[PDB]
């Protein structure tokens, strides 16, 4: 396992997914043009993951860039590292999606899907040794999320042997009180089930209520939120970036962190939580199981975790964070399965970011997750109940039977959750 | 002399084997390019190390060792590393893709498309030897390919070589060192598929080197390296009587005969006496009762269990540097009646003495004191039974849920296969309750 | 008939469309295979012009569909909050109950339309109304971790 070709469709997905190259690119020493400026051998050790190499020791991140919306590649090009992507992985449409997913997932992003297979080969071919596709989108809008899961089954069709990863952002009324956004979402996690084989489930709600409650901002914005979404990103993807003690393979994370194949949906969690103007071993330890540093609006203390993924980043005390982990699974057992044993990895790195010291990236697999899908199930049924602008699907070629499936197999994903939650050894 | 066929199979084989081969050559006084001044036979001989190492027209002696992986970078840094010029270019077998700890993908998928190539190497091998009598197989129980790939290899050994012995040093899983959640799956898979071709195999289990090497040689978090560091000095002590001369376990064939006295019980336990910090160069110098004392304490054990709560089936002393054999007879006989050592009625209550009077050689840059005698003493006792309980346990507990199994299913592994495999491993918990435990 | 193409022109937003079929005696009272009327649909799709000059011309602000919905519940659901201002300001029940057991506090609560639970707590929302599974709208901030809302039910 090697090389990994980003994706990154719609707003959203090409919005989160221009920060993540300005975050890792800054830790790899690499500049906008592409020069490596790095101060350290180990930034170029592992660098042939996110990025190819240009004639002349230039770095080009293995990034494909998708949406309908013609006027967000200029919203990337006009930005700080715009000009390091690849001028032929730039793939926008004309008309866009209007926050529709029967548009981005039927009409007009199945003339777009083919333009962007293409260049996935391209990319696909230039690896020695190609692991599996990383994918950045919301599934509130109907590009990232209509189109977006149609890549995905595009993909899966000519590359089943390989990882399926996604970053998908959840949909919020407090951050953008769109009342279509609970269909396109059910839509897309009814797809997402059965072609991911990982998916990190960032929330809006959990975004906003950090930005506005623990950083104390009255109004918090997309820059603000994002904030919090790359170094998410950068933390998950430490072991993949740079030389650590993990074997940085997508299979054997997924092998270690999914037990039952439809629950592959993570929870992320980041500490410490700092602001974009603006800690010891156990005070990471502590504050990464708390509530408030989750990226999801879960409380983990109302389920039980199956696995637990936890990397720490900086010079600490390698002996100590055995013993804070340990001790940690011994004060909170009641959250953690009994028929798992061991269920709690812990690695070390030893380049933190930027601006800390110490950090500590949380990756749960936790029941406690049924209650993000609880909340979007409330609101797409008391939209569905009614059929408010369900001819605005219906119009696009879609049937109304495609949206009482989608809204069962959510609520059968809710009710696996607590199957297991239940669940004893003796 | 009867040539030994070394095969490493994974990280933690190709790691052990990389510590090995370096301690074999230090003992024998081998360069680490193949030279060895005190063989006036060149380009050949009758020697024992020769066992061990072959001998090309240069007067190189190489090792008889094969190294695979489904991955290349542990075996990567054995191409680049000191002893970079002793092996066989072509004896470094390495895939693209991994196992990903998955027993199916180590057997079934990845590993059949290099299990070819592998065993025209091992042929490649056996034809420059004149009487093979086995191989020694390095594999651990937890990884996708030391658990998958190995039983792939062993089945297909058994067809090539019938009459040939094969003999196991697999790496026991502990939580402290381990690498994947499901490493009491690929444990329990791989003993299923492999007990039928195995005919003798030294568990070496994680957390007890762990434990040691924390209380003996105050290392507070040891790594693989101070690990293997140790497992390779036991290796040693187990492998010296087939490559120096010497009255017992000459052989392979021998090994059986004194350590299995049934086929499906042939795990016998491994203690290693004494451990002392380099720390400690200024050490008084255990007498030959203090060493054979502490065979019999759980704490020097490469396997943890209480061989108290069992019974002995045989007992074999293996005695290394200034050790008088009165000493021996002495020792034994006090350690007879003042310990609480139970043999089974149908056993003959004996104990097999082999004495090597050159000391145990250390690698430069180890944890482990110059000691003028020690002692490896290799015993079949039922109690090792209890670390096939301890991973049974973990294996019901996952399996009665059915967690991480369709990661088997969806590499051409049948569901099947998993309660075959435990009711494998329940009638060999039956094997040693029939004894006594 | 004027009834249905009254019907789509107050679903599209077409208020030259709507004078000119109500002067011809169109139905303003009309209803769907569903039971819509043209305020049903005009608060759905937040044509507000529309919604003031139907009510100025017999209008009954409290019709109901098959499914018991109010234009109230539909202005709540959507989150229109200067319709349903209109709405209430022509005498709409602000406590009517669909057929879900549901008001339109309940709907905008979990549609998380903050400003418009604000509005119907200060005309006399019942905070004990309880739907046909027994949740109230406070029940729903606490099941749904929304202090934000649950603030809001605390005044
Ligand atoms: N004592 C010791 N144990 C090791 C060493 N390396 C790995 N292990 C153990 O081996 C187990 C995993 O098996 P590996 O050998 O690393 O995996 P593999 O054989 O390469 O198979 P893959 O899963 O395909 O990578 C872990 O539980 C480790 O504790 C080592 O160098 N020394
Ligand atoms: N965190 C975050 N969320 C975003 C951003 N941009 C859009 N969103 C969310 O995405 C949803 C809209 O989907 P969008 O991607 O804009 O539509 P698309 O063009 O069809 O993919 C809204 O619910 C937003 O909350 C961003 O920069 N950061
Ligand atoms: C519950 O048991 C376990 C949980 C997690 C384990 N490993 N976890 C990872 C995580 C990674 O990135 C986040 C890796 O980088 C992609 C990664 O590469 C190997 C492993 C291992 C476990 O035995
Ligand atoms: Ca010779
Ligand atoms: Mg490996």
């Amino acid at each position: 396992m090697r090389e990994i070709v980003h994706i990154q469709a719609g707003q959203c997905g090409n919005q989160i997914g221009a920060k993540f190259w300005e975050v890792i690119s800054d830790e790899h020493g690499i500049d906008p043009t592409g020069s490596y400026h790095g101060d350290s051998d180990l930034q170029l050790e592992r660098i042939n993951v996110y990025y190819n190499e240009a004639t002349g020791n230039k770095y080009v991140p293995r990034a494909i860039l998708v949406d309908l919306e013609p006027g967000t590649m200029d919203s990337v090009r006009s930005g700080p590292f715009g000009q390091i992507f690849r001028p032929d992985n730039f793939v926008f449409g004309q008309s866009g999606a209007g926050n529709n997913w029967a548009k981005g997932h039927y009409t007009e992003g199945a003339e777009l899907v083919d333009s962007v297979l293409d260049v996935v080969r391209k990319e696909s071919e230039s690896c020695d040794c190609l692991q599996g596709f990383q994918l950045t989108h919301s599934l509130g809008g109907g590009t990232g999320s209509g189109m977006g899961t149609l890549l995905i089954s595009k993909i899966r069709e000519e590359y089943p042997d390989r990882i399926m990863n996604t970053f998908s952002v959840m949909p919020s009324p407090k951050v953008s009180d769109t009342v279509v956004e609970p269909y396109n979402a059910t839509l897309s996690v009814h797809q997402l089930v059965e072609n991911t084989d990982e998916t990190y489930c960032i929330d809006n709600e959990a975004l906003y209520d950090i930005c506005f409650r623990t950083l104390k901002l009255t109004t918090p914005t997309y820059g603000d939120l994002n904030h919090l979404v790359s170094a998410t990103m950068s933390g998950v993807t430490t072991c993949l970036r740079f030389p650590g003690q993990l074997n940085a393979d997508l299979r054997k994370l997924a092998v270690n962190m999914v037990p039952f194949p439809r629950l592959h949906f993570f929870m992320p969690g980041f500490a410490p939580l700092t602001s974009r103007g603006s800690l010891t071993v156990p005070e990471l330890t502590q504050q990464m199981f708390d509530s408030k540093n989750m990226m999801a609006a879960c409380d983990p203390r109302h389920g039980r975790y199956l696995t637990v993924a936890a990397i720490f980043r900086g010079r600490m005390s390698m002996k100590e964070v055995d013993e804070q982990m340990l001790n940690v699974q011994n004060k909170n057992s009641s959250y953690f399965v009994e028929w798992i044993p061991n269920n709690v990895k812990t690695a070390v790195c030893d380049i933190p970011p930027r601006g800390l010291k110490m950090s500590a990236t949380f990756i749960g697999n936790s029941t406690a997750i049924q209650e993000l899908f609880k909340r979007i199930s409330e609101q797409f049924t008391a939209m569905f109940r009614r059929k408010a602008f369900l001819h605005w699907y219906t119009g696009e070629g879609m049937d109304e039977m495609e949206f009482t499936e989608a809204e069962s197999n959510m609520n059968d994903l809710v009710s696996e959750y607590q199957q297991y939650q239940d669940a004893t050894a003796d | 002399m009867r040539e030994c066929i070394s095969i490493h199979v994974g990280q933690a084989g190709v790691q052990i084997g990389n510590a090995c081969w370096e301690l074999y050559c230090l003992e024998h006084g081998i360069q680490p390019d193949g030279q060895m001044p005190s063989d006036k036979t060149i380009g050949g001989g009758d020697d024992s190390f020769n066992t061990f190492f072959s001998e090309t027209g240069a007067g190189k002696h190489v090792p008889r060792a094969v190294f695979v992986d489904l991955e290349p970078t542990v075996i990567d840094e054995v191409r680049t590393g000191t002893y970079r010029q002793l092996f066989h270019p072509e004896q470094l077998i390495t895939g693209k893709e991994d196992a990903a700890n998955n027993y199916a993908r180590g057997h079934y998928t990845i590993g059949k498309e290099i299990i070819d190539l592998v065993l025209d190497r091992i042929r490649k091998l056996a034809d420059q030897c004149t009487g093979l009598q086995g191989f020694l197989v390095f594999h651990s129980f937890g990884g996708g390919t030391g658990s998958g790939f190995t039983s792939l290899l062993m089945e297909r050994l058994s067809v090539d070589y019938g009459k040939k012995s094969k003999l196991e040093f697999s790496i026991y899983p502990a939580p402290q060192v381990s690498t994947a959640v499901v490493e009491p799956y690929n444990s329990i898979l791989t003993t299923h598929t492999t007990l039928e071709h195995s005919d003798c195999a030294f568990m070496v289990d994680n957390e007890a080197i762990y434990d040691i090497c924390r209380r003996n040689l105050d290392i507070e978090r040891p790594t693989y390296t101070n690990l293997n560091r140790l497992i390779s000095q036991i290796v040693s002590s187990i492998t010296a009587s087939l490559r120096f001369d010497g009255a017992l376990n000459v052989d392979l064939t021998e090994f059986q005969t004194n350590l299995v006295p049934y086929p499906r019980i042939h795990f016998p336990l491994a203690t290693y006496a004494p451990v002392i910090s380099a720390e400690k160069a200024y050490h008084e110098q255990l007498s030959v009762a203090e060493i054979t004392n502490a065979c019999f304490e759980p704490a020097n054990q490469m396997v943890k269990c209480d061989p108290r709560h069992g019974k002995y089936m045989a007992c074999c002393l293996l005695y290394r540097g200034d050790v008088v054999p009165k000493d021996v007879n002495a020792a034994i006989a006090t350690i007879k009646t003042k310990r609480s050592i139970q043999f089974v009625d149908w056993c003959p209550t004996g104990f097999k003495v082999g004495i090597n009077y050159q000391p145990p050689t250390v690698v430069p840059g180890g944890d482990l004191a110059k000691v003028q005698r020690a002692v490896c003493m290799l015993s079949n006792t039922t109690a090792i039974a209890e670390a096939w309980a301890r991973l049974d346990h973990k294996f019901d507990l996952m399996y009665a849920k059915r967690a991480f199994v369709h990661w088997y299913v969806g590499e051409g592994m049948e569901e099947g296969e998993f309660s075959e495999a435990r009711e494998d491993m329940a009638a060999l918990e039956k094997d040693y309750e029939e004894v006594g435990v | 008939d004027l009834g249905k193409k009254l019907l789509e022109a107050a679903r599209a937003g077409q208020d030259d469309e709507v004078r000119i079929l109500m002067a011809n005696g169109a139905d303003v009272n009309a209803t769907d295979a569903s039971g819509l009327t043209p305020l049903h649909l005009a608060a759905t799709y937040g044509h507000l012009e529309i919604v003031e000059v139907l009510l100025k011309h017999g209008a009954d602000v409290n019709a109901i569909d098959i499914m018991g919905s109010t234009p109230l519940h539909l202005a709540a659901l959507i989150g229109h909050l200067e319709i349903v201002e209109v709405l209430l300001k022509h005498g709409a029940d602000v406590n009517a109950v669909d057929t879900w057991g549901d008001t339109p506090l309940h709907l905008a609560a979990i549609m998380g339309h903050l400003e418009i639970v604000e509005v119907l707590l200060k005309h006399g929302a019942d905070v004990n109304a309880q739907d046909k599974f027994g949740k109230t709208a406070f029940d729903i901030s606490i099941d749904n971790g929304n202090e934000d809302l649950a603030e809001i039910l605390q005044k």
